[PDB]
RNA sequence: GGUGAAAUUCUUGGAUUUAUUGAAGACUAACUACUGCGAAAGCAUUUGCCAAGGACGUUUUCAUUAAUCAAGAACGAAAGUUAGGGGAUCGAAGAUGAUCAGAUACCGUCGUAGUCUUAACCAUAAACUAUGCCGACUAGGGAUCGGGUGGUGUUUUUUUAAUGACCCACUCGGCACCUUACGAGAAAUCAAAGUCUUUGGGUUCUGGGGGGAGUAUGGUCGCAAGGCUGAAACUUAAAGGAAUUG
RNA sequence: AAUCCUGGAUGGAACGACGAA
RNA sequence: UUCCUCGUGGCCCAAUGGUCACGGCGUCUGGCUCGAACCAGAAGAUUCCAGGUUCAAGUCCUGGCGGGGAAGCCA
């Protein structure tokens, strides 16, 4: 039976969204179906910026950031300890935590 | 067995029995 | 010959599938100011103090 | 990984930094430094003459660090070389472009982005392909979590654009160009001029890129470095 | 006062590189990967491979004349993974630690706009 | 290099890597969302041209011209076919390295056809909202896309105007959503799957236990691949749907 | 009275079982 | 019929004149687990038969036994 709605997705109105790949195992997911993330990260780690800032001229600088969007097959995220399974009534839950 | 394959097993054989009876048509 | 001194500060738990190992942030006694996580083999507390063979490498923590 | 190889050699030590010698990079005179840093190459024998090897080189660096401000921190500069006379090498504007972190950081969802690009040649002579980039901004008073355009704001936004850029190359020889752009009041006509049709936040420019210089003209070229 | 060189650390899965250039980046010094510094190809990946690569550029450049150097880290990037590997990192952290000062890091990774097409198939690299 | 790990493979003829350019062809990231348009299939760089279309507004016009529709016609993903072109990536086949008890499978490295285009065929799909179209009525709530109305509302212009972007109230139309069941339903669930034993608004299509069988035969279309149409013999007491506890 | 800050991953092999109830 | 070649553990196969002879599968035993697969391990040979050379023949030489291949043409 039906198990979702929404079915998998997010696709009311369009029949087609022109899929992309996981990054992961290169499945093409459609775009909708996917999973989005976004890894925004410090590009050195916490650890290691005290070092940075130590050896580094041009103090006060920025360490900037690396940005990047991350999509996953339904496969990989639920191996990836990411949306992982949920009970039949928390699935109607779409807000993060 | 799945019913693609068994479809395409029965594609296989109609093609068969088509040829071998243009054989005496 | 060199070796390094470092001071237990803080047991951050057990890691390792079988449960032998442990991570630790530690101060280096030498060039204090210096923390590093680290993994130990045996028992440990707070205080104790280890002597890294090399001191530029920490063990990717369990987060 | 070290004693995988099979053969080093189908068929079958001169360690070269005393080979070499270095120069150091001098900008033009629209930067308020010129000291750019240092280069390396082989020493100019008679079969080469380094100079020419040298002549084609690029190099990017930070506006921040050819200004002192960080407030131009991202707006990387391409430099060519050009010219050599005797150990303090010339330069000349190749072309800018952002870092991708600030790049990112202007690319958040639930606002719309528009982008422009004209091919336009100057008083020089030269060819250039300037590149600007705006997204759109939430009003204050604004409660819709989006604020996206009606997509002939967008083609109205960009028409302007490309007239503005248009309008204040020609008239802009390269170095003019330079000036024009690092105090960014580019942008500043932008947003005046289009802030009659929509917000328009973060109205930074883009990378732009030569195509295809004039003849070298060493005397311009000199003009630069007094 | 201060002499600049470019470290252009290509830190990917399965091995990692530093190598350290002038600011044209015609001219190179110092190229080492982790799987010089190490003897398996399931640790050419690794954060003590990429921090040994480090210090050995860090005494290369010291032995030259370099005293500071720019970073650009980079990944696979293209169609592939454009999160950069372990060892990127680490081999920073460790060229810091060596003597060397740092100036305005970058990440250069090569990102498309939908270029061609990944590999693996529609339905995936399975396993 | 690649991998779970390796190996095939490339490398002192300089591989991987760096910088500078050039070419080719494909693609159109991030923006990109419970958002838009389209009859569906489907459609995402810019600009220009060409023709079209929906909603909105209207104290404009015809005046029942309409709804659904065997026959019959148009479009119809991908794969595939013919002929040219182009042929960078990926890559049914195939070849290889491994894994394995075996592995002509999964993994790795190559790689033809295909992938793109033009002219012409095909006429299918989990082509799915697995929910026919037209119409009326029936509970609350907010958000949103497009248009429109009103407001001494906010901001920017040239303090000021008209605009534009926002706010509030309302409205028509659309993708949807949340909550409850008065109701319906075998239930899962449904604002339609309700107004159906208190059984009739209008119309088209399909089905009648499971297999055999979408098979055989005969027609028809198609270059073919195949499509549309479509039995019987024989066989069997259960197949099946939804939920329950293990 | 001094005082700048952070969160984060994968990782091989494992075939089969008379029906009756 | 002639020429050439072959014969080795239950099967396939290898051997320098120089150890009652190598390998793989099969078989037997034990272990993991009921069986496979896997891990450890054993045993099994008159190297087709009869002679000869040599200190010694599986091997080197003559004869037979059986198997295979090539040739058997001009008319
Ligand atoms: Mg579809
Ligand atoms: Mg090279
Ligand atoms: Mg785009
Ligand atoms: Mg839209
Ligand atoms: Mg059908
Ligand atoms: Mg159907
Ligand atoms: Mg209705
Ligand atoms: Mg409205
Ligand atoms: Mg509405
Ligand atoms: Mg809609
Ligand atoms: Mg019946
Ligand atoms: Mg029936
Ligand atoms: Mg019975
Ligand atoms: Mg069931
Ligand atoms: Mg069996
Ligand atoms: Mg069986
Ligand atoms: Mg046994």
């Amino acid at each position: 039976p039906k198990k979702r709605a929404s079915n998998g997705r997010n696709k009311k109105g369009r029949g087609h969204v022109k899929p992309v790949r996981c990054v992961n195992c290169s499945k093409s997911i459609p775009k909708d179906k996917a999973i989005k993330r976004m890894a925004i990260r410090n590009i050195v780690e916490a650890a290691a910026v005290r070092d940075l800032s130590e050896a580094s001229v041009y103090p006060e600088y920025a360490l900037p950031k690396t940005y990047n969007k991350l999509h996953y097959c339904v496969s990989c995220a639920i191996h990836a300890r990411i949306v992982r399974v949920r009970s039949r009534e928390d699935r109607k839950n779409r807000a993060p935590p | 067995m799945r019913a693609k394959w068994r479809k395409k097993r029965t594609r296989r054989l109609k093609r068969k029995r088509r040829k071998v009876r243009a054989r005496s048509k | 010959t060199p070796v390094t001194l470092a001071k237990v500060i803080k047991v951050l738990g057990r890691t390792g599938s079988r449960g032998g190992v442990t991570q630790v942030r530690v101060e280096f006694l030498e060039d204090t100011s210096r923390t590093i996580v680290r993994n130990v083999k045996g028992p440990v507390r707070e205080n104790d103090i280890l002597v890294l063979m090399e001191s530029e490498r920490e063990a990717r923590r369990l987060r | 990984a070290v004693g995988k190889n099979k053969r080093l050699s189908k068929g079958k030590v001169v360690d070269p930094f005393t080979r070499k010698e270095w120069f150091d990079i001098k900008a033009p005179s629209t930067f308020e430094n010129r000291n750019v840093g240092k280069t390396l190459v082989n020493k100019s024998t008679g079969l080469k003459s380094a100079s020419d090897a040298l002549k084609g080189r690029v190099v990017e660096v930070c506006l921040a660090d050819l200004q002192g401000s960080e407030d131009h921190s991202f707006r990387k500069i391409k430099l060519r070389v050009d010219e050599v006379q005797g150990k303090n090498l010339l330069t000349n504007f190749h072309g800018m472009d952002f870092t991708t972190d600030k790049l990112r950081s202007m690319v958040r969802k639930w606002q719309t982005l528009i982008e422009a690009n004209v091919t336009v040649k100057t008083s020089d002579d030269y060819v250039l392909r300037i590149f600007a980039i705006a997204f759109t901004r939430k009003q204050a008073n604004q409660v819709k979590r989006h604020s996206y355009a009606q997509s002939s704001h967008i083609r109205a936004i960009r028409k302007v654009i490309s007239e503005i850029l248009t309008k204040e190359v020609q008239g802009s020889t390269l170095a003019q160009l330079t000036s024009k752009l690092i105090p960014e009041v580019i942008n500043k006509e932008i947003e005046n001029a289009t802030k009659d049709i929509f917000p328009l936040q973060n109205i930074h420019v883009r990378k732009v890129k030569l195509l295809k210089q004039p003849k070298f003209d060493v005397g311009a070229l000199m003009a630069l470095h007094g | 006062s201060q002499v600049f060189g470019v470290a252009r650390i290509y830190a990917s899965f399965n091995d990692t590189f530093v190598h350290v250039t002038d600011l044209s980046g015609k001219e190179t010094i110092a190229r080492v990967t982790g799987g010089m510094k190490v003897k398996a190809d399931r640790d050419e990946s690794s954060p003590y491979a990429a921090m040994l690569a480090a210090q050995d550029v860090a005494a290369k450049c010291k032995e030259v004349g370099i005293t500071a150097v720019h970073v650009k880290i980079r990944a696979t990037g293209g169609t592939r993974t454009k999160t950069p590997g372990p060892g990127g990192q680490a081999a920073l952290r460790a060229l810091a630690r060596s003597g060397l000062r740092i100036g305005r890091i970058e990440d250069v990774t090569p990102v498309p706009s939908d270029s061609t097409r990944k590999k693996g198939g529609r339905r995936g690299r399975r396993l």
